[PDB]
């Protein structure tokens, strides 16, 4: 159990990240290093080249014909009991909305596994945790980062059709949308048009302008092609989709991957762990408080990721079957703060940005003594 | 609703230099707002608008080529406008049809806009 | 010798520099992905961060007690050779300058050992020849980099008093500068003042405006004070001190560093190889054109580097007495590309920016098909 | 060359409501260029500058308290100028010394210039 030498392989692991991120802090804050415009263009770089080659990484290396399936259900029955209980509060109640159901769903369920996540399970249990953490990774790419796209284009698509057909919409029998036009919030004008056919059927066409509800029919047709269009300007769908390829064509004829091209791909995503949390805190100087909500929210951001994540995974992983040590890497797991890929998805769509701001910030801050609350408790 | 309609009348083929008299009229609607327009269509792209009978009378945005010689009339309780032309020059045989707007902007396409 | 087996041991180590490059030479000029604002917040990244911790890496890891004195004093013979034949023609000739005696000596002597030559040397002889780059390395942080800024400050302070005291300049005994001034070439109104005293000596006082020779203990001041300033500025300078200072304590009493601390600094420095190579392709897609003087010159830049620079060391190499194995790799880390840090110089100074600027990018270009030319020769 | 000398005369304590006769008399120089000039100094710091005889007496440049009641000579031959002060105010104790350009700025130190 606790010695103290394994409060010396969790600082080992975790005391380098803070390093990184307090030196970027600093240099916008206290010293002046940065502008504004400069600070751009390093978490654009890290967006786009650091971060997706640091996940295929990973992603590639893991065995899929051995992954633990006992521990990999009982993650996918969280989020199965969340966002079931998400659905009796918008039908039952007149006050619950959907943009509500999409902030309490990534602040309950999605932590920060990538970048945080894998030293630190890595530094406490050896190195079956942080393998164990990979094949989490792989779930979050692939399946519920994905859900989370139907979810916010589902909602834009009806603040859409509500608002420019109140009294119409049930004749509409076909949408289109052109092709210059990837995202139908308010950005661009948005010139809608509709072509009234023989019967009295309306068949709209949305155009970008220049200076009821419709069948569940034509709403489906509608949200495929532009979660479609999303998917393919992503960087971390490709990270996700070549990682996963080769990682079936390795593990079975037991192909090693030349040296040509693993040192292609190491020599940038070297960088990946190290300016992922220098990007981070050149967004906490970026911001004008930490604590950018109120102090009325921030203590519910934190009770919702703190709390009731390690508590409704708790009731999934005993009824699964995990006992021992797997029970105590899934609840720890689960105190993680928040995920960054939820905090951009808010800000882009606009659906409580600074709720989904403080929890990233304010929970790297405050996570450490709380994992190390749990692990001192569990291994009692 | 009771089937929102739109229909359109006056197409015809006729001499160069005459006069003809469109009209749009809009039924089985909402409180419907004046933005009622035309713009033609040739087989060819990049269309271009031509009159307005917008919000009370007060601008009317015309085209460049036509300034002040179509008149365009209003009667909101019989809820239909008129597209007057005048002097008709013979590179109109584009495709002429109105977009009432009540929100979102409908349109039908049933003309025979022509000439000599 | 050359097997087909050591030809894929070179590929292998400098082919993921090249990937690195084209990328974001291809990510300006082609598709644009970085505003030229935006580059700007990523080169001074590199230039504070990322390459003064890489060299703290290589400096501090480096045994101080056996180095290899043989192999190290033909180096210091070959900047010996070409100063002194530097001097020899700007005092016989007429037409020699002191802007081409520093342009020239930095063209010959000093290459690119520390992002390219360490891990080209290291595939091409083993791992005893990427531990000689190393001993390079120091040499050139702590000796031939400083008596550069010598020769640009006295360059600057010699511009300035026989620009404003043409006819009386034998008189002045003090100068003294404001310490709100760096460099005194033209950026500021820089006003200066003399003060008659007595007998009619002059005291000469720099300020910074609002809206014959003088003896050499009076010069000799000037220009200590003046590379004294831009020498604590400097990021590369404290690279240099703490590195070779904990490299004597640990080589002595066999004292590791701790695991907390060395894996602090190996957080930033694994991100410096990468992207080294990353930032020198931004700075060749925002050059107008890639060969930028003309090509009358850009052969003239080119034939100092890959001919004079390996001529004149195998003279120095033979008068100390290297044969064999030691004899191939001197003669190979002269023929190395142009290196950065006398093109920081260059720009600030103006003194030649565009003869420095297509020796460092189109020599990255060539210098392979060059090195690979006198490794087949020098093994036949 | 002979030793390029600078001599400044013209102090004295005097009452307040007067004219003093302050000189700059330069000797021994390469072609001179015309910037004379004349400063204050306090014992406290921020000292400012107060007027100019320069290039061909275009604009001299005054401070803005002493706006039009300065008189100041120029003779090219003689190399000397004046400062010519006038209704003299008590707040005149500092130091007036003069600033002649040819390049670079050359000055001495000597005056007595105070007032009660």
């Amino acid at each position: 159990m606790i010695t103290a030498a394994d409060f010396y392989h969790v600082m080992t692991a975790m005391v380098p990240l803070y390093v990184a991120m307090i030196l970027a802090y600093g240099s916008v804050k206290w010293w002046k290093i940065f502008t504004p415009d400069q600070c751009s263009g390093i978490n654009r770089f890290v967006a786009l080249f650091a971060v997706p080659l640091l996940s295929f990484h990973f992603i590639a290396a893991n065995n899929p014909y051995a992954m633990n399936l006992r521990f990999l259900a009982a993650d996918s029955l969280q989020k199965v009991i969340v966002l079931s209980l998400l659905f009796l509060w918008c039908k039952l109640s007149r006050n619950g909305s959907l943009d509500w159901t999409i902030t309490l769903f990534s602040l309950s369920t999605l932590p920060n596994t990538l970048v945080m996540g894998i030293p630190l399970l890595k530094g406490m249990y050896g190195n079956f945790s942080g393998d164990l953490m990979v094949q989490i990774v792989v779930l979050q790419c692939i399946i519920w980062y994905t859900l989370m796209l139907f979810l916010f284009e589902y909602r834009g698509a009806k603040l859409l059709i509500s608002e420019q057909f109140p009294d119409t919409a049930g004749s509409i029998v076909s949408i289109h949308v052109d092709s210059d036009i990837m995202s139908l919030d308010g950005r661009q004008p948005l010139e809608t048009e509709a072509e009234i056919k023989e019967d009295g059927k309306l068949h709209v066409t949305v155009r970008r302008s220049n200076a009821v509800m419709p069948p569940t029919s034509v709403m489906t047709r509608l949200i495929l092609i532009m979660v479609w269009r999303k998917l393919i300007r992503n960087p971390n769908s490709y990270s996700s989709l070549f990682g996963i390829t080769w990682s079936l064509i390795s593990f079975k004829w037991n192909i090693e991957m030349p040296a040509l091209i693993a040192k292609s791909i190491s020599i940038l995503s070297d960088a990946g762990l190290g300016m992922a949390m220098f990007s981070l805190g050149l967004f906490m100087a970026l911001n004008p408080r930490i604590i950018a909500c109120g102090n009325r929210r921030a203590a519910f951001a934190a009770a919702m990721r703190f709390v009731v994540g390690p508590a409704v995974m708790l009731v999934a992983s005993y009824a699964v079957g995990l006992r021992g040590v797997l029970l105590h890497v899934a609840i720890i797991q689960a105190a993680l703060p928040q995920g960054i890929v939820p905090f951009v998805f808010a800000k882009e769509y606009n659906v409580h940005p600074d709720i989904l701001s403080t929890a990233v910030i304010f929970g790297m801050l405050i996570a450490l003594p709380i994992t190390l609350l749990y692990y001192i408790l569990l291994g009692l | 609703s009771s089937q929102v309609q739109l229909v359109e009348s006056g197409g015809g083929l006729v001499q160069a230099g005459g006069s003809l008299r469109l009209s749009c009229a809009a039924s089985g609607f909402p409180v419907n707002i004046s933005w009622m327009e035309w713009y033609r269509q040739v087989p060819g792209k990049e269309r271009e608008w031509v009159a307005a009978i917008q919000s009370t009378g007060s601008y009317t945005w015309y085209a460049d080529s036509v300034k002040g010689r179509f008149t365009i009339s209003r009667d909101n309780a019989k809820n239909t406008v008129y597209l007057q032309m005048n002097s008709l020059k013979p590179e109109d045989t584009a495709v002429y049809y109105c977009r009432v707007k009540v929100g979102a902007y409908y349109r039908g396409q049933g003309t025979q806009v022509t000439v000599s």
